[PDB]
């Protein structure tokens, strides 16, 4: 839906000959919803509504919206005309109400897109060297498409609330075979076997998907040389291209979410299948349960990327976000001044925010480092696109060890959308384990919730010394040979402090006692520590019980 | 002797009826001032409330009332929804109250002519609790003498029942987790529910009985404080199902507990109303006595300020505030 529709659909409803207000995003989410809802109220006309009927009315009430809004859209969707860029071979569609951006397909989006009538017709050249495996990759691909077409949205529905509740996706591919299998009408288990036949290695060709999907990166992301960097900082930099980019990603994600739910389900029937179908019953059984896994956890990845893409970032205050970066410097977090950005009002989403933030000041490196060497080459709107969306889904890649999506979020204050993202990777993802109890502990002492944060904090002190980011927090005291984990406790220690949680403050500083068994200093510092929030506390006692036990004199 | 110097309320604001109930919105409004609620026989009444430690333009306390709510029950308990917004283009003001005819009502007002009520029906005995799910403002938990735990959306519709043991008590959904949810029963049970799984992840029993309040620390999840019997109870999780801390809070029963939303070393407690004055202590877990004691006429509610460490109790037809020193 665009802005347009909405508003034209809210003007309507009121049957009103009000002037169009350019509204902001909130104070139109604000209208509908008051529009709506004052339409839902005119239509209870008696103060004795049951729950169901009231449910029932607000249900009839949006999808009459809803209806409103598509028939809008459809108007404002008209093409009117193509623009082609002959130098860079941009393909802009004008539409009445808005342009759209023609990109590329990447190979598998292509094959598992393309009309059944047209993929008989594709160059097997172009899909691999090897006839054979471009064969059993098309056969495959119509495999999944069968597959798609016989998906019910109440079972398409199943599989996004499993990945949304962390259920196994695999087990839950298993249920919506069983289903499929019940509702066989058509016998298109006995035409997908009939087309698994044709294939002389699905394993390969399994393979060779799962491989494409992935964007798993090795992590020898070199750090930029700093002598090329003005005339190339302002490529894609505008809010047009960083929404096309994204909307790019958005595109990808859902697509190959598809074909990993169809891939999954495919998988699980050729388990099913088995000794009775396919030359090669030990082979299948062994290589199956490492590709299931692999296909399981790209399915999550998709959906991750797919979820990012289309969740909104909070609304941040200027002063709240300063004084989050004043808070996040004390933590050397922060090694970019604030460039003065106008936060341009517009709506985006955590990808949009990420995009424009963090991954914009590296395109200039992808750039160079792939042979473009010389400043002449004219720019390709075809190779450029694919290029920088392949580089921001190796960034979003959840095993990603940079983890700068996460910590992008932390700057930008967005800690709800954070925290529903650490709750969606923790349980399957154990690159960033720490990272993700690092920032989850900052997320709830924010919320205010010290005692959450407190067992956060040591949950992520446990992998200080595995994960990159973590290790980042240590590198700055060229002091004496502290553990690193000790480390970390002051860093955390002092964060507590500025907060103002004494409480919070004495439980971690006793932690941190236990791991200084062999600095005394370190032993001294901390119950002084102790000593002082005890005493601001006003528990005697226990500042006296804390005083006999410092083991420096001078300090005691 | 020691003569227990109770301390007089810091403030003490009129109230035009009697109070049954208050609560500070635990959300922010975007307004300087923070939103009160208190419920009386009849009515329910939304105030602002700036203060001096807050607000260098202030003398004492700034109270004003900014709407009058006919609800025509007594008012047992009060909910702020997390859409609660004064400060925007288009205020929004919800809330949900529990009262004595074991109905719920959520209230909507933009402060002006819109002011509607849902009447949400299906508990059968008195409801004890509710709470708004804090983050998504969209569900409402509520606890109640029915044995159950019920959830409600904004339409009234019940999306989920919980059977308890025995007389659900109180009820509150985790700080930062949408679907994890704590009620506490009357024979000292304390149960975790998932609302993804709908089933009960972890209890802790109490080592005394009648149960008759919980509060899960906003600034520590792992903490969880209640009010059983004569004493207060402190657990850490997942440390133990053991409480870490039993200590006495009141002689002649404990009544509510809440954990301050600015410290997670501080909480108050309320004894039992007497004849004629109910205590109330503030608590700091470093200290093994209160560090602030004081008496409000026939106690009803217990409630924090969001950032100040200031507490309020309803008694009579009054308000009474404590600040306590960080």
């Amino acid at each position: 839906f665009t802005i347009a529709a909405v508003q034209k659909a809210i003007q309507i409803l009121r049957k009103g000959s009000g002037r169009v207000l350019d509204l902001s995003w909130e104070e139109l989410r604000k209208d509908v919803t008051l529009t709506v809802e004052n339409e839902i109220q005119n239509a209870v006309i008696d103060y004795d509504v049951s729950q169901e009927e009231f449910r029932q009315i607000n249900i009839e009430n949006w999808c009459k919206f809803y209806t409103c809004c598509l028939q809008y859209q459809e108007t404002l969707s008209r093409p009117l005309a193509l623009l082609v860029h002959p130098d860079t071979n941009m393909v802009c569609l004008l539409r009445k109400g808005f342009l759209s951006f023609l990109a590329p397909c990447s190979l598998v989006e292509h094959l598992y897109l393309v009309p059944a009538e047209h993929l008989l017709t594709v160059d097997e050249s172009v899909i691999s060297d090897d006839i054979d495996a471009a064969s059993d990759i098309v056969n495959l691909i119509q495999c999944l498409r069968m597959i798609a077409d016989y998906i019910s949205e109440d079972m398409a529905y199943l599989m996004e609330s499993a990945c949304c509740h962390l259920q196994s996706p695999e087990r839950v591919a298993e249920q919506i075979l069983e289903d499929l299998i019940a509702n066989d009408i058509d016998n298109i288990m006995e035409n997908i076997q009939n087309k698994l036949q044709d294939t002389r290695n699905p394993i390969r060709a399994i393979g060779f998907l799962l491989q494409n999907m992935d964007y798993e990166t090795n992590a020898d992301m070199e750090q930029p040389q700093p002598n090329t960097r003005l005339n190339l900082s302002t490529l894609y930099g505008s809010i047009t291209a960083s929404s096309v980019v994204c909307q790019a990603i958005c595109k990808i994600s859902a697509t190959r979410f598809l074909i990993c739910r169809d891939l999954l389900i495919l998988q699980h029937l050729l388990l099913r299948l088995g000794d009775m179908a396919l030359i090669g019953a030990g082979q299948l059984l062994h290589s199956q349960q490492e590709l299931i896994p692999r296909a399981a956890q790209l399915l999550l990845s998709y959906y991750m990327i797919r979820w990012g893409s289309q969740c909104l970032a909070c609304a941040v205050p200027v002063d709240i976000l300063e004084s989050n970066l004043q808070h996040l410097s004390v933590l050397e977090l922060s090694d970019s001044q604030v460039e003065k950005r106008r936060y341009t009002s517009g709506i985006q989403t955590i990808v949009e925010l990420f995009f424009e933030d963090v991954a914009r000041k590296h395109f200039p490196h992808v750039f160079i480092q792939s042979g473009a060497s010389q400043l002449q080459e004219p720019l390709n709107w075809s190779d450029l696109i694919k290029r920088i969306t392949n580089y921001l889904l190796q960034l979003l890649w959840p095993s990603n060890p940079n983890f700068q999506f996460a910590e992008c979020l932390m700057r930008n204050c967005q800690y709800t959308q954070l925290q529903e993202y650490v709750r969606l990777l923790l349980p399957w993802c154990q690159v960033n384990v720490g990272s993700c109890h690092f920032m989850l502990a900052q997320c709830y002492l924010v919320a205010g919730e010290g005692h959450k944060a407190l067992d956060c904090f040591s949950q992520a002190a446990s992998e200080v010394e595995r994960e990159d980011f973590l290790e980042k927090l240590i590198r700055v005291e060229e002091g004496e040979s502290v553990s690193p984990r000790l480390q970390y406790y002051n860093r955390v220690l002092r964060l507590l402090e500025d907060v103002g949680l004494p409480e919070l403050v004495i439980q971690l500083a006793t932690i941190a006692i236990g791991e200084a068994s062999d600095d005394w200093r370190s032993q001294a510092a901390l119950r002084t520590r102790i000593f002082k929030h005890h005493l601001d506390m006003g528990h005697n006692n226990q500042a006296y019980d804390a005083l006999t036990q410092i083991p420096d004199p001078s300090r005691q | 002797m020691k003569q227990d110097s109770a301390s007089n309320a810091t403030y003490t604001v009129d109230c035009e009826d009697y109070v049954h109930v208050v609560e500070f919105n635990p959300f922010d409004s975007g307004e300087a001032g923070s939103l009160l609620a208190y419920g009386g026989i009849s009515y329910v009444v939304i105030a602002s409330c700036r203060f001096q430690e807050e607000d260098s333009t202030v003398e004492g306390i700034e109270f004003k009332t900014l709407k009058t709510f006919h609800h025509g029950e007594r008012v047992v308990a009060i909910a702020w929804s997390p859409e609660t917004r004064c400060d925007a283009l288009l205020p929004l003001l919800r809330f949900a109250t529990a009262a004595g005819d074991k109905k719920i009502r959520i209230f909507t007002s933009d402060f002006q002519d819109k002011n509607e009520y849902k009447v949400i029906e299906g508990h059968s005995g008195y409801i004890n609790d509710l709470v708004f799910c804090s983050p998504e403002g969209t569900d409402i938990a509520s606890v109640g003498d029915d044995h159950t735990c019920r959830i409600w959306d904004l339409d009234g519709k019940q999306i989920a029942m919980f059977i308890l043991r025995s007389p659900g008590m109180s009820v509150a959904w985790h700080p930062e987790g949408a679907f994890k949810l704590m009620v506490a029963e009357k024979t000292g049970t304390i149960r975790f529910y998932d609302l993804t799984t709908h089933q009960a992840i972890l209890s802790l029993e109490s080592v005394q009985v009648p149960l008759m309040s919980a509060d899960w620390c906003v600034r520590n999840t792992l903490r969880i404080g209640a009010v059983a019997g004569n004493d207060w109870i402190i657990w850490e999780m997942p440390r133990s199902s053991y409480p870490q801390d039993n200590k006495p809070a009141h002689a002649d029963r404990a009544r509510m507990f809440r954990w301050s939303k600015c410290n997670e070393n501080v909480f108050a407690t309320t004894g039992y109303p007497g004849k004629m004055k109910s205590q109330i202590a503030i608590h700091h877990l470093a200290h093994p006595q209160p560090i602030l004691i004081g008496t409000a006429p026939v106690g009803s509610g217990l409630s924090w300020h969001r950032r100040l460490p200031l507490c309020v109790v309803g008694g009579y037809r009054k308000l009474f505030f404590w600040l306590t020193e960080m």
